[PDB]
RNA sequence: AUGAGUAGCGAAAGAGGGGUGAGAAUCCCCUCCACCGAAUGCCUAAGGUUUCCUGAGGAAGGCUCGUCCGCUCAGGGUUAGU
RNA sequence: GAGCUGUAAGCAAGCUUUGAUCCGGAGAUUUCCGAAUGGGGAAACCCACCACUCGUAAUGGAGUGGUAUCCAUAUCUGAAUUCAUAGGAUAUGAGAAGGCAGACCCGGGGAACUGAAACAUCUAAGUACCCGGAGGAAGAGAAAGCAAAUGCGAUUCCCUGAGUAGCGGCGAGCGAAACGGGAUCAGCCCAAACCAAGAGGCUUGCCUCUUGGGGUUGUAGGACACUCUGUACGGAGUUACAAAGGAACGAGGUAGAUGAAGAGGUCUGGAAAGGCCCGCCAUAGGAGGUAACAGCCCUGUAGUCAAAACUUCGUUCUCUCCUGAGUGGAUCCUGAGUACGGCGGAACAAUUCCGUCGGAAUCCGGGAGGACCAUCUCCCAAGGCUAAAUACUCCCUAGUGACCGAUAGUGAACCAGUACCGUGAGGGAAAGGUGAAAAGCACCCCGGAAGGGGAGUGAAAGAGAUCCUGAAACCGUGUGCC
């Protein structure tokens, strides 16, 4: 029950994906900021 | 059944009741799909009964340890 | 699975299903995490028949709408059980 | 302060001065259905129930603060009180002291 | 609001008979005619994500129309040891 | 304590005074991802091993637990080295791993624009920002002090000193402290030197290893030697004051209960809470609602109460623990590469920081009062622990505005960080109002429908679904004069 964008582009997920965001302190900062704003969608 | 009664039966005896109730639910669901169920309230009633039984069982096992 | 009655959810009653039922094939809605052998054994136990083959599909959810709001329906798992020359699951349809 | 099956009397509205019997209660809205009071005429289309259809004549709920119970011994309107008779709380009539 | 009922509405071949229908240039059927054919044919990728089938529909949308649609709404439909 | 199955319709089927729905305390269940931790991975998914169980003649299948890394404690073994040791293995670990409150506070690093009308320092500014650590508060803390007195005596915060001294291309600007007035108010423990016990080198002695007594000090104290005084019926305490569990009473918090008095008459009206003529209650004239403006209609308010269960505080009992004061001053102690000096940068006689070398004294002893040299005055460094007064609020409860009232007030009064835009970090809207009550238009007529005209409901239908009021631009129909 969601919306998916390019569910086959692997490079999209390897650049802007959740596991790449969680692999460095700066990406975790990005995720923290987006959680603070209240975004419905975190990362790709 | 009310908890009081369920609490009187032996653990094994409870397990059996649960088995039986689960069969009733299976049948009830199949009847609904075909189109031969009138008391649809029976479905919900059975589900809650199964829960009441499992609650009593766990409470006895926690008490043990 | 723990109790086989958790593998089978409800039968499927359509025109295609009624067509297949005359070839001794029955269509069920199945828990989305159950596999072929699980369904085979559950049908064995519940109805006391002999099972020859099982085939399974996966179905995506459909987009629906009621007024202004939009959503999706649940995913489904469908199984077509082919019985051998044995008894007949009475679905009492 | 009043419930289903009570003899009440309407105090305010078009039907002020009428008296009847409670038929239903809606505590979620503080409204109440009194018989013979606040009659409406609904224009109902033909459908499965009432196949021919027509113009009905039913009651409509009034606000519960527009109505007050009747004192059993005098018959006049009374305010409500609450006593505990036998390990059971009972609505009392302030004007006299009788129950309900 | 004005410009203004103005500019647009692009190739490229259609014509008639019948039907449906409140309504037909435009939808369906028939007949003839015409166009592509190292494709404008067959299959099958990437990609899209129900757009597929049946019934209903005439708000909106479809550079005109519409009884039609990739549009709307209800049901359905995807089966592998190779 | 009588209805109920959320929004929220409908349409079925049911539950409930042998007491439901609902509210509060305590529990149970809690799929998958996520620090994610069996391995892998494009987060929401794949693929395993071990033990036990279900099932098959057996293979195949299923269920329940365990299986990351680091650290600590051990236990063994034990690469180099034989032991040892790196390590390995084994165990025991509610250990730690991540999040956040865009706030408050400790530590480290650390801009530029700007201004100085230019620019030379400076200012901006130890600000923004980044990194690490936390706690409900946090470093701060009981004088080798202020200072010059008739001295005060820990720390922190507010007023004043004062925009003064001072520093400043002494220009912009930066900018103190002490005294005095207040808030809060307690100070302690160790090391050292001595006594007793065991061992471990040494030959007994000796001498260190440990454990118990000992003792916390500067107009010096302690040790030490000798006196009284005690080991309780007294004192103290888990908030520092070494350390350390329960039990009873009281007040709260997390549901609630009770709770006075008008249908007054009469007028308008769709409806009376309004007008007029009368009464009542008040420890209650807060507030909201009800067909219009209610103290007396409802929910309520003042005042009284109330808790099975969790919690927050107090008080008492219980519990636990515990000597001080003298005379001396023969002999020992009072905090080691430190106090201070050089050597460089750092910083900037110079000043300090850090390194870079050095290097005392120690009661008849030291350190200070801008330097040095002497007088006098205060203090006792190189060990540790301490509440309160202060800072801030993501949250919860009760309230309050000469605060806004739908272009305002939060970006967001409405399914808003949504819809949309972007590859991404990120950017970021519009949109409230029928009626008291759906009573939300049966039926007739034109029309395929939409939409109308009657009929009906209603106080109102010109209140009929973007349905309160409804201005202007803009668009039309009729007409008096030209």
């Amino acid at each position: 029950m969601k919306r998916t964008f390019q569910p086959n582009n692997r490079k999209r997920s390897k650049v802007h994906g959740f596991r790449s965001r969680m692999s460095s302190k700066n990406g975790r900062l990005v995720l923290a900021r987006r959680r603070r704003k209240g975004r419905k969608v975190l990362s790709a | 059944m009310k908890a009081n009664e369920i609490r009187d039966l032996t653990t094994a005896e409870i397990e059996q009741k649960v088995k039986s109730l689960k069969e009733e639910l299976f049948n009830l669901r199949f009847q609904l799909a075909t189109g031969q169920l009138e008391n649809t309230a029976r479905i919900r009633e059975v589900r809650k009964a199964i829960a009441r039984m499992k609650t009593v069982i766990r409470e006895r096992e926690i008490a043990a340890n | 699975m723990k109790d086989p009655r958790d593998v089978l959810k409800r039968p499927v009653i359509t025109e295609r299903s009624a067509d297949l039922m005359t070839e001794k094939k029955y269509t069920f809605e199945v828990d989305v995490r159950a596999n072929k052998t699980e369904v085979k054994d559950a049908v064995e136990s519940i109805f006391g028949v002999k099972v020859d083959k099982v085939n399974i599909m996966n179905y995506k959810g459909k987009s629906k709408r009621v007024g202004r709001y939009t959503g999706m329906t649940s995913r489904r798992r469908k199984a077509i059980v082919k019985l051998t020359a044995d008894s007949k699951e009475i679905e009492i349809f | 302060h009043v419930k289903k099956g009570d003899k009440v009397m309407v105090i305010s509205g078009k039907d002020k001065g009428k008296q009847g019997t409670i038929l239903a209660a809606f505590p979620k809205k503080d409204r109440v259905l009194v018989e013979g009071v606040n009659m409406v005429k609904k224009h109902s289309k033909p459908t499965q129930a009432n196949p021919q259809g027509g113009i009905s004549n039913q009651e409509a709920p009034i606000h519960v603060s527009n109505v007050m119970p009747l004192d059993p011994k005098t018959g006049e309107v009374t305010r409500v009180g609450y006593k505990v008779e036998d390990g059971k709380k009972v609505r009392v009539a302030k004007k006299s002291g009788q129950v309900l």
